[PDB]
């Protein structure tokens, strides 16, 4: 990873070797978490040192993807979709594993934990729903937490989209993309969707990825 | 392999030492003795050793069903008392194993549950004090990937058939899980439990066209979670729920319940599989888990109209079915 | 006398040249994911029409369509968009067949 500076002077400010993924935090944004395979690191910004390495081979779902996901209110953390408590150093709770792939987000209520297509709990760990048409997505949502977006993973690679309700989950619209669909960003203000799909059929040997932007809701 | 079933050879096999002239044939092998795995290379050494302990783990197979029906023998005469048995007892040389292990071995596993709990077999003493259940596990674990045919497709499954009539012993489902001293395929010294190999048997990742070994894999899982009711008997119990609870064994079974390539046993594996649903979601935990699935969405009705093997219909079709309206 | 034989004539070349065939395999279809629904919704008003006919009735009633698996097209709602738009005009043409 490189942690750039975008104020006026563009450098690697600190420097990261070790670990596959990076994310900011959300509410206070003075932590940024790494997480090579399956072991999770709490960073600083200000020094650059392991605040907090926490791992448990006893308690490991063992994904293939770990993404490391802080809550918004930045007390909990999914490593291998597993709760974390940040304040006295302990795991909290495991869950159950399904597709192999995807270990789990937060959903934007503080409320949920969204492991592949079960919905959890935050205090009981019960089971609200599951949707099948939750197999193996990326998530992407507003800015407020409203909407929620899904990219499918395939072998092809997103042949539609999904556009998902963030309280009930009722499905709204998947209108459909020609193309495999890769990458999928959206604004803070809600208003275009940075679309990187693939030009051509599936061939490894010409890869054409143009960008293309998509207006929110106009015909 | 086949003389233990008179029981003066299996007399004068205890009166001297035993198993422990018995393990110590399994503890010297070179081809388990991950520190010095890497040091005889040549095929001697090699198709000769990984076959001495295919024919021990049967000379256990038929140790281990004749002491099932001996201690059987120590259940329905001591317990039972004349309520439907007759004190008649020669002690005479005289052929009395079962001798199937595709009905009534499988069956004498399971009238050892209604025992006293307090389960004592010097089968058993001499076992776990040395503790080999563990090394039982590397037996399972190195035959995974030898992949040239040292007979070692009947090697895990004689490894499989020492653990279905161990595993009715409270304190060694204790052990099931407790000791991870076991090694994977990525060439280091790894520690998982001894749960998720057989898990991980029951998948079928390793071991592709194998139908015995599952049967034989669904046993051990049979034996941990479809127990009797009977504040300790009941706490390990409770514990074997929340291991398979913890290690995903809920994972596996949701996909066993649709098995449908080896098409001879297809109806065999599914009873066997659903028998163990109907023995966790007792647990108070899973039964909120399993309730909000696709299982009970759709097409758990859809596994039960199908008859997808028309001749196990009236065999074993209709004892899922037993197990279907009882989940 | 005519005009009704215009139309029974029209179920037996459709009987004829195979068309119990293909509308079987159109009332599972499911690659093009979008118009899921909207194909077989406009598969079995064809079916409804079609087996009024005499022969056909008790052709098309001893099918594994009737054994199984019609029933499990009207639980699914394999596309959750068209559920209240398009999905249940399904079940008026199934609850019809």
């Amino acid at each position: 990873s490189a942690l750039w500076g975008m104020k006026s002077v563009f450098d690697m400010k600190h420097s990261f070797t070790e670990d596959h993924y990076v994310e900011f935090s959300k509410h206070s944004q003075d932590r940024v978490i790494g997480t090579k395979g399956d072991i999770a690191h709490i960073y600083d910004i200000q020094t650059g040192n392991k605040l907090l390495t926490l791992f448990n081979p006893d308690l490991a779902n063992n994904y293939k993807r770990n993404c490391a996901t802080f809550n918004p209110t930045d007390d909990l953390v999914l490593n291998d979709g597993v709760l974390w408590d940040v304040r006295s150093a302990q795991a909290i709770h495991k869950f159950d594993k399904f597709n192999m792939n995807i270990s789990g987000v937060f959903h934007p209520n503080g409320l949920e934990v969204i492991i592949n297509t079960e919905i959890w709990d935050l205090r009981t760990f019960h089971l609200l729903h599951t949707v099948p048409a939750l197999d193996q997505c990326r998530v992407v949502f507003n800015h407020t937490g409203t909407v929620m977006y899904g990219a499918m993973l395939q072998s092809p690679f997103g042949s539609s989209f999904r556009t998902f309700n963030a309280t009930d989950y009722k499905p709204i619209a998947t209108i459909d993309v020609k193309r495999n669909i890769f990458d999928l960003c959206t604004d803070t203000k809600d208003c275009y969707l940075a679309v990187i799909e693939n030009q051509g059929s599936m061939d490894a040997l010409n890869m054409d990825t143009v960008c293309r932007l998509y207006e929110v809701g106009r015909q | 392999s086949i003389c233990f079933s008179f029981r003066a050879v299996l007399e004068l096999f205890d009166r001297y030492d035993g198993l422990r002239r018995l393990v110590n044939l399994i503890s010297t092998l070179e081809i388990l003795n991950l520190e010095d795995q890497g040091a005889l290379l040549s095929d001697d050494e090699i198709f000769a050793s990984r076959q001495t302990g295919k024919h021990t783990c049967m000379a256990l197979r038929k140790y281990f069903e004749a002491h099932l029906a001996i201690k059987l023998e120590q259940v329905k005469q001591s317990l039972q008392r004349t309520e439907g048995g007759i004190l008649v007892h020669p002690q005479p040389p005289y052929k009395a194993c079962s001798y199937t292990h595709e009905q009534i071995v499988e069956m004498m596993e399971f009238l050892i549950e209604y025992g006293p709990a307090q389960l004592y077999w010097e089968p058993a003493e001499v076992f776990l004090k040395l503790s080999c259940v563990q090394l039982l596990l590397q037996l399972i674990s190195i035959a995974c990937n030898w992949k040239t045919y040292y007979a070692r497709n009947d090697t895990v499954r004689f490894a499989l058939d020492v653990l279905a009539i161990l595993t009715v012993v409270p304190k060694i489902q204790l052990q099931l899980a407790e000791s991870v001293d076991v090694l994977d395929e990525a060439g280091s010294t790894v520690s998982t439990v001894g749960i998720s190999i057989i898990l991980g048997v029951a998948e079928g990742e390793f071991f592709i066209h194998d139908a015995e070994i599952q049967k034989s894999a669904l046993q051990i899982i049979i034996n941990c979670v479809c127990g009797p009711d009977n504040k300790s008997s009941e706490h390990t119990l409770a514990k074997m729920w929340n291991v398979v609870q913890s290690n995903n064994g809920i994972k596996v079974l949701l996909s066993l319940l649709s098995i449908k390539m080896p098409i001879t046993d297809a109806d065999q594996i599914r009873a066997l599989a659903c028998k163990a649903l109907v023995g966790l979601s007792r647990s108070s935990t899973v039964r909120q888990i399993i309730s909000k699935l696709p299982l009970f969405s759709s097409c758990q009705i859809q596994q039960l109209m199908k008859e997808p093997v028309l001749q196990d219909k009236r065999s074993d079709h209709v004892k899922f079915c037993k197990y279907a309206a009882e989940l």
